[PDB]
RNA sequence: ACGAGAGGACCGGGACGGACGAACCUCUGGUAUACCAGUUGUCCCACCAGGGGCACGGCUGGAUAGCCACGUUCGGACAG
RNA sequence: UCUGAUCGUAUUGGGCCUCUAACCUCGGACCGUAUAUCCGGUUCAGGGACAGUGCCUGGUGGGUAGUUUAACUGGGGCGGUUGCCUCCUAAAAUGUAACGGAGGCGCCCAAAGGUUCCCUCAACCUGGACGGCAAUCAGGUGUUGAGUGUAAGUGCACAAGGGAGCUUGACUGCGAGACGGACAUGUCGAGCAGGGACGAAAGUCGGGACUAGUGAUCCGGCACCUCUGAGUGGAAGGGGUGUCGCUCAACGGAUAAAAGGUACCCCGGGGAUAACAGGCUGAUCUUCCCCAAGAGUCCAUAUCGACGGGAUGGUUUGGCACCUCGAUGUCGGCUCGUCGCAUCCUGGGGCUGGAGCAGGUCCCAAGGGUUGGGCUGUUCGCCCAUUAAAGCGGCACGCG
RNA sequence: AAAACACAGGUCCGUGCGAAGUCGCAAGACGAUGUAUACGGACUGACGCCUGCCCGGUAGCGAAAUUCCUUGUCGGGUAAGUUCCGACCUGCACGAAUGGCGUAACGACUUCUCAACUGUCUCAACCAUAGACUCGGCGAAAUUGCACUACGAGUAAAGAUGCUCGUUACGCGCGGCAGGACGAAAAGACCCCGGGACCUUCACUACAACUUGGUAUUGGUGC
RNA sequence: GUCAGGUAGAGAAUACUAAGGCGUACGAGUGAACUAUGGUUAAGGAACUCGGCAAAAUGCCCCCGUAACUUCGGGAGAAG
RNA sequence: UCUACCCAUGGCCAGGGUGAAGCGCGGGUAAGACCGCGUGGAGGCCCGAACCCACUUAGGUUGAAGACUGAGGGGAUGAGCUGUGGGUAGGGGUGAAAGGCCAAUCAAACUCCGUGAUAGCUGGUUCUCCCCGAAAUGCAUUUAGGUGCAGCGUCGCAUGUUUCUUGCCGGAGGUAGAGCUACUGGAUGGCCGAUGGGCCCCACAGGGUUACUGACGUCAGCCAAACUCCGAAUGCCGGU
């Protein structure tokens, strides 16, 4: 009289890292995620394990493109 | 083994006389005929018919009685294959390798139930268990299974409960564990001992101490129960009316004969124990004389020893009666045997209360459903008993007849000419009593009433000496 | 009463109880370590006789008083 | 000195058999020695190139010894588990426990990796010998369904899914920037060498749709190196680079190397943790209602009451682990009690299912009483003889 | 204090003689000033019984004394009778071809039934003595956080003299009882955890206890 | 380890005594319960109790007389 | 010098009883085994003191006594008990064997030394005041009542506030709520209308016939933690 159950894995952390409008920096993570369920918008790349980083420095924003949820750089204007 | 303790001649011992196969009786035959539903039954069963202190129509009778049982508590039974020995195994229960050879046979079926006939010990329980890696049926716990599902009343449910319990506490190890283990709801496993769902979680509490608790408190309430149908049947004991017993095997109308004889409703079911309490009603004889006919429940060949509560009842019944209506179908296989346990099941409540055997009025039905096979002296070997049908309505007033004329009369026959100026002695007359040959002569009558005792003794009244 | 019997009362009125308790010692009975008696062994009182010490009061048969129970008497109530 | 036999001299390390001289004899005699079963010497006799004890060496080795024999845990044991991945629990960031609910694992793929290009049916009809729940098939729409190396979030006719070519992004070797997550782990922009695809057309695309598919350090290998080289003209004797060796699966891995018993036990502690009792709870247990279905010969409720429902009490078994482990003595019996009422007499109601009676069933109102034996560890019970009755419980299952 | 050990008898094994086996590193010793009718070790534990077609075959026997027996059934024994005694019992049984059954005698062994006996008891009463008690002398002890230390129902680390609200109770003794002070005593023996010890072993690793090579040691021939 | 009076007695038991040696080191009192050690006990007689625990009982000499079973020795002092 | 065993040399065992072979025979008997009467006096023999022991019970149980006393009890010619003198010594001895005994201690005696052994475990750790002031969590752990690191407490740096509160602004969520014909698992109805069993017309063409097992579909209705076409409030991440 046991349980079959009691395994389970490490919590990943995933999840937005950098909301909308944080100032990142180039090669920055954005979300990590598995899948797409955000994709790489402007100056935002996909990481090998979904990770969406930023390709350009800017603030982070949250678009839709075709209902896909996407993650964009805006560029920051210089001081 | 060659020759140790020439047991083993040939193989595998008895050369014919051990397990064989010509397809026997097949017992029932219940099939997949309504495709619905899957979730309804135990698989398939095979017949193994042992003669073992009988002939080959007696063993066949005899499985044919599990094969019923086991389908009224669910299941199916529909292959018969055969095996016989004269030696009820200590160790096992079929036999040396035909243990492995009925674990073979039930791997070939796709079933946990084929047929394990008659009551076993925990020793041949648990070997067997062991041997063929599943329970197939028990005699006893089927029948107490089929009782645990009919149970209606508290005190039917406490009396299955306590038998149950009284059949698991010797055999509580083995055969004990692999039944609490067993969550499938089937006959004894999670069989319960309430009725429709119940308790099969937790079945006869597989357990020594809760056993033994809930044994001494169904004793206790038994005892209550047995106090309270003494009150309950005061009543007619008091008023002295004559009570007939319907007494007789399992099906076999009974219950139909009561619904006919008076205008009952009581349970009448194809099933086997269909009535678990006995239910009295009025009856009316021909001659008028008031009557109390009880349908009680039905006996089988061997009745397991720990339903002695659940048919106290009808024991009681038996005891008080006064003339024993045995009801038997001449639609089984020799319902000679039929007729002898009930009778012998009435001989020793008989010896056990120390009382004159009462009238037994033997009474033949689904005489309509026979097969006429029988002229006159094999359909009709016994030489007065009654053959009736209820079912379809016939012989019915013969049996009336008969039962009115075997209880004899409490009552005394009187020629009192009561004068017109009376009245009341005369509407009592027809009122208690049995009116028959009264005068119309509006001066002293002469009515040859059979009153009872006490209005017999307001004769002097009226009385005249002829 | 039932008013068929079998069986058989309530309510009232008497007698005798069982258990328990209290007191008491007339009876009965127990005890009895300064009572009386018989008696064994031994040693003494010089000796005999008669006694004593010791042996469980040596033992044994009784045994008033006191204390007792197995004994005696009384009680549980009657009324509001 | 070979294509290179062939015999002979000494040496030579083994095996059989031998005699004596090493060595051995607790076999004899003699002597030291008057004393002497010691000891030694001499001699004879017998082992007699035979056996022996050191050094080396395998093997057996609880005979002895030193030790090990994990943790979690609703006490401990037993069982189960231990690392990684996925989900839910998880309370819309992240994270979040339990011996909570489910599963996976720990591989596999050289064409299931890269690139370039292209696609396209989930189900009715007509049907399509055979060939219906299916063929090779043909059409329509099913509007993005459908299905799709291995469980959630994704990917669709913008295809991470399905086919094809290349010839080996099978993209490898040197890798600012940033970062997400203690070490460990994880993401990629981008620059350079060399290539692969696509080329016209762009100049674009760093193992697998993504998260598991693993094991630190030590110690050892194995290939390469412009390193070292114990004085060196110098070499041999270690390092660097990339790679290998652990079901070290108790998966942060106490040893390269380890199972038990203890009631013969001991010590250090613990009420951090069990057995008794107490305490909370009340599943179990115990005592108590209904639209009453049904039984009770006529009739739910005289007696009962199924299927369901609601509680009391704290006398059972439990659950918890809150006092007590620098000690709270157990079952039974005895003795002595004391209390509750959930009544075994005294008063009533109903049934009069007593039409009635003697009796009895049921439900409402503690002062007293509530026996003695046998068999019982007997907490329980059964039995014998009575009784008006032989009550049930609480009091640390009252009372050592 | 026993049913355990031992024992007389038995069987097996070892030992050919400074034997074997033991105490010692060894010498040496006991064994034994004994020599297979003797010593040592092992295990049984007087004494009696325990073979069936072939012990040429299925092959270890199938009888009996064999009581797990729960064997129920029945009785005997009690009024109720445990221990136990009988027949019927129990089927391949089941456990002993030598480890099971008997066995007179014996036993502070365990269990039971009798006769006798009784204060064990119904059911207790009385007497004496030593204490206890009183006086005089001497004069401790464990224990002790305290103190002019009640009871109830509560509350509280969940069982209160110390807290709450009430109830009761003049101060101080003496002789008694033993319900509580979770009374004293022993840093719980149980249980768990940590450590230890000793014991076992096909746990690990060692070591004590024997073979191989060559040292001691080595000459030829018949080979 | 040695000696071992007398009377009973088988006796070195036991009782009482000779010789000899002691009254041994808290006493005096006091009919409390209760405890201990002794004593007695009506009528029962194991009903007590786990259990006849304890107590009670038998007990010696001489005549008789002695069972089952037995290893022929015993049992046996059977028992009576 | 206790105790276990053994060795040497001494001692003790009151009293009473029973009656183990050879002589003569009645014998048995050819003769023998052997019965009986006498004699003899054996025995891990019997009863029972001393003596040794220690079965029962009561008492003692801060005792008279660190094992005893009273009353009974066992052995009491023997494997007896004892005095004296010896021997065996610790992983050893001795053990008719109980882990018994080896100086009131034994599953490895005692003394001293190593030594102030070690103990993640108990306990104790002594004057004051001022300021501040926790933790009982995470990860790992031969780890779980220990410890390392982190978290959380305590001076000097930077800071003027990066912290925090409030407002507003941007943001991702899938919880609470619901909704399910939006998926994955359910629910009373009738429906063109699936196997249609069943009447069959009597086709084996082909077809109504469906009292009943009831396909997809459809109709308002309902649930979910591992459901989501949706979806807050808070919380969180940033900016102001
Ligand atoms: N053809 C026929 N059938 C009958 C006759 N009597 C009874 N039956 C049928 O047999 C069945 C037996 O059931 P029942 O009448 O209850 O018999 P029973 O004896 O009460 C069953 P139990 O004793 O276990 O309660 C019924 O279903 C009934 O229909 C008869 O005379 N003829």
């Amino acid at each position: 009289s046991s349980s079959r159950n009691g395994r389970d894995s490490a919590a990943q952390r995933l999840g937005v890292k950098r909301f909308g409008g944080q100032v990142v920096k180039a090669g920055e993570i954005l979300v990590r995620q598995r899948g797409t369920h955000f994709h790489p918008g402007v100056n935002v790349g996909r990481g090998g394990d979904d990770t969406l980083f930023a390709l350009a420095p800017g603030a982070v924003e949250f678009g839709a493109k075709r209902g896909r949820k996407t993650v964009n750089i805006v560029p920051v204007a210089r001081p | 083994e060659n020759s140790v303790a020439p047991s083993t001649g040939e193989l595998a011992l008895e050369d014919r006389a051990s397990l064989r196969r010509v397809a026997g009786l097949s017992t029932e035959l219940a099939d997949v005929s309504e495709v619905e539903y899957r979730q309804l039954r135990l698989e398939r069963v095979v017949l193994v018919g042992v003669w073992t202190e009988g002939s080959a129509a007696d063993a066949e009778a005899s499985l044919a009685e599990l094969a019923a049982l086991a389908e009224t508590a669910g299941s199916e039974v529909l292959e018969g294959l055969i095996q016989r020995r004269d030696k009820p195994d200590p160790s096992t229960y079929i036999g040396s390798g035909k243990a492995a050879e009925l674990r073979e046979v039930v791997l070939a079926t796709g079933a946990d139930t084929v047929i394990c006939d008659g009551e076993l010990s925990p020793a041949q329980l648990n070997a067997l268990e062991k041997a063929v890696k599943v329970k197939v049926i028990d005699r006893t716990a089927l029948i107490l299974d089929i009782f645990a599902q009919h149970a209606t009343s508290r005190e039917g449910k406490a009396q299955v409960s306590l038998a149950q319990m009284e059949y698991m506490l010797p055999r509580l190890r083995g055969w004990g564990e692999s039944m609490s283990r067993q969550a499938g709801g089937r006959a004894g496993g999670a069989g319960g001992g309430v009725g429709t769902r119940g308790p099969g979680e937790t079945k006869i509490e597989t357990d020594r101490r809760r056993i033994r608790e809930r044994m001494a408190k169904l004793r206790r309430e038994i005892r209550d129960m047995k106090k309270i149908r003494d009150t309950q049947r005061g009543s007619r004991r008091r008023s002295e009316i004559p009570s007939v017993a319907i007494v007789g095997y399992t099906n076999a109308g009974k219950s139909s004969l009561l619904n006919a004889l008076t205008g009952a409703g009581v349970l009448v079911e194809n099933a086997l124990f269909a009535t678990l309490e006995p239910t009295t009603r009025r009856g009316e004889f021909e001659d008028g004389r008031p009557f109390v006919l009880t349908d009680t429940v039905g006996f089988v060949r061997h009745l397991p020893t720990q339903l002695v509560e659940a048919f106290r009842s009808t024991l009681e019944e038996v005891v008080d009666a006064d003339l024993l209506i045995h009801v038997v179908d001449g639609s089984d296989v020799n319902p000679l045997a039929q007729i002898n346990a009930v009778r012998t099941v009435i001989n020793e409540v008989v010896a056990e209360y120390d009382i004159a055997p009462p009238p037994e009025l033997l009474v033949v039905n689904k005489i309509d459903a026979a097969t006429g096979v029988g002229l006159a002296q094999l359909r009709r070997a016994l030489p007065d008993a009654v053959f009736v049908s209820a079912r379809t309505g016939d012989g019915l007033d013969k049996l009336r007849s008969r039962m009115g004329e075997l209880v004899e009369s409490t009552d005394a026959t009187v020629d009192v000419t009561i004068p017109y100026d009376r009245g009341d002695l005369v509407a009592r007359v027809h009122t208690d009593g049995h009116v028959d040959a009264t005068e119309h002569t509006d001066a002293g009558t002469r009515i040859k009433a059979r009153v009872p005792a006490p209005l017999a003794a307001t004769l002097r009244e009226y009385a005249t000496f002829a």
